[PDB]
């Protein structure tokens, strides 16, 4: 039947990525191996997400086989970096790698669902950019929320511009980037399950990522987002929900602006939050030159630390969820952060600042912003 | 714990 | 009240001993005197205490949350730490970070047990290694408390440490310095606790064990551990340990020596389907296999220096790899008789038909097989 | 799954 040979590292890389994207019907425990010409295809489908990896292989005899994904994943990961021989004989797969020999039961290929077709390609960007942007924004998603809309990452496309956004009602993360568009007037706005997307961009890496939503009047119409690159491709179903309007929350200016060091603020938060009541909040008292970070109460413990701040405006006391705050700080990927305040229990805007009065102070334009709601003082 | 002033949303 | 200053790294280390070894029982006691700073934690099973050099600006005592004190000192930058007891609160300052922690009344804190008389001393690295070697074999089931211990037998300058769960028996013999050459002792110590102490990083060169001396050995019900300004006490187990020495074969009908690293890897590999791994020994090679046709099979052939007639024997793969990892040597010798009788594993560093005499080692891991299907 | 032939014990 199907029998092929390829290096372990290639095989394992292909198999793991199918298993990282998959990750009901007992037939969906299997993964399909297909050998044609001089290439090996590894496919998995779960009806929500499909994943398929193509690699070079010595195909001694073309064909298809369906085996346990979990098991194949475990074995190919634990295999020495040697050539792997695979041979389908009867209703069993023999796998050989040096002195180690494996014999696995198969499942009938006829029962395996067909993997959905990818839409037409909509645009491409570097995988690294995609990975960074998506991990930046996904942190704000209401992953594991019971309200489907909050579980998505919004993707807005207009020509060469992509805007990514996510929210859980308490923080809102927005990332703008440039890509290579399939055409100058392509226009779309879709909503993509955040965890699936984050997982794809994570294993995405190679040089290019290509996004497939379709083209022309049919963009988004298939209800699928295709992601491909480096021999790999996947599909995820789009969320059928509308995303909140958010641009009206981004002020032209601020009543106060605070600029400081990201690394030291993150550590100081970790430190004072050690005594935070259920980790519910940390207080920040901004004034010229300094900010006092504090937490806790007298019954369990109090903690405070004064940090240097480049501060503009009148003194300001505002409190945050310490975890939401550090999530935002970690999403900046820059040395310094600015906080833009409108104050009066309105959100604070966190923007990335590079290492190198009276107001109001105009906002500075950035490709990333993390909008963070305060909490009320107890 | 107020939410963001998303309309609809809060 | 109490006021002191010392370096964070030192402070964290002392608090660390107490934390790794452990309502009012949630507190740790801090005491400042001419002998510096002492940190004491009490639990009814295990107590722990650490003493370090410190600037005692003012002497005294205070009782604060152990968990909180540990989290803070661990997180603090590596700078001087200032501690001031003002009222029923403790101020802790380090750089620009300030903590104000609630206290509890010190008179509420239970007295820590006194350590028994010193029994002997061994190097700390040897102590750490020997305890981790045998601890792997202890039972973890409190309905069989007689298995949850590590046996410590002291015969003069010889110490023998043993543990079993009825399936493996690990035994380590070592030489140490005793309080006297005729000192004699058998006690049983909770394995988890002792393993914890051995890897808690006492630091320095020495571990002193305190069980008492002469006829009063074990009489206090406590094992004392000490060294490097640190000390702890552990309640002894009352159960009797099994007589194990007669289970040690003097000869084997077959002997296999193998490479430890490659056997461990092959077991992890083949076990990916299974339970039990099966081993078919013959001259020059062993086939290691697992699985069944219903879920999948795996096998691998390994090189072996084998003396004797072919033998097929099966093991719990987890128990087998535990034993191999307890050897701390590049090679392993397997001493066999039949497929239903214990296999004896011995560390090996890099003739006829038999039977073959056992080679003496300071460590053995005796492993019961499982039956073939 | 026999035990070791600990007497008593098994």
């Amino acid at each position: 039947d199907l029998t092929f040979r390829l290096l372990r590292e290639s095989f394992a890389d292909a198999v793991s990525w199918v298993a990282k994207n998959l990750p009901a019907v007992p037939v969906l425990s299997g993964v399909l191996l297909t050998g044609s010409d001089n290439g090996l295809t590894i496919s998995g489908f779960d009806y929500e997400v499909s994943a398929e990896a193509q690699v070079g292989a010595e195909i001694v005899s073309p064909g298809s086989v369906l085996v346990s994904g979990r098991l194949l994943s475990d074995i190919t990961r634990a295999l020495p970096n040697k050539p792997v021989d695979v041979h389908v004989e009867g209703n069993r797969v023999a796998l050989t790698c040096g002195n180690a020999r494996f014999s696995l039961p198969t499942m009938p290929v006829e029962d395996y669902p067909t993997l959905p077709t990818l839409p037409e390609e909509t645009g491409l960007l570097p995988a690294e950019l995609f990975a960074e942007a998506i991990s930046q924004v996904a942190i704000a998603a209401g992953r594991d929320d019971t309200l489907p809309m909050l579980t998505g990452i919004r993707v807005e496309i207009l020509g060469e511009t992509v805007v990514l956004a996510a929210t859980d009602r308490f923080r809102l993360a927005v990332r703008e980037l440039k890509w290579s568009a399939s055409s100058p007037d392509i226009e779309a706005a879709v909503l993509v399950p955040a965890k699936t997307l984050a997982e794809a961009a994570k294993a995405g890496g190679g040089s290019d990522v290509r996004l497939s939503l379709g083209t022309g009047p049919g963009v988004g119409k298939d209800g699928l987002l295709g992601i491909s690159g480096n021999g790999k491709r996947s599909t995820t179903r789009l969320l059928d929900a509308e995303f909140p309007k958010f641009r009206q929350l981004l002020p032209t200016e601020h009543t106060a602006v605070a600029t400081m060091d990201v690394a030291e603020l993150i550590e100081a938060i970790k430190l004072v939050a050690l005594v935070a009541d259920r980790g519910a909040q940390v207080r920040m008292e901004f004034a010229d030159g300094s900010v006092r970070l504090s937490a806790g109460a007298d019954d369990v413990g109090r903690a405070e630390e004064d940090l240097v701040v480049d501060y503009a405006g009148e003194p300001l006391t505002i409190a945050f969820n310490p975890t939401y705050l550090t999530d935002g700080l970690s999403s900046l990927r820059s040395e310094r952060v600015s906080f833009g305040f409108t104050t009066a229990g309105k959100p604070a805007l966190l923007r990335p600042v590079s290492g190198d009065g009276n107001g109001p102070f105009p906002a500075v334009s950035t490709d990333y912003v993390y909008l963070l709601m305060p909490v009320r003082l107890p | 714990v107020p939410t963001l002033p998303l309309v609809p949303x809060g």
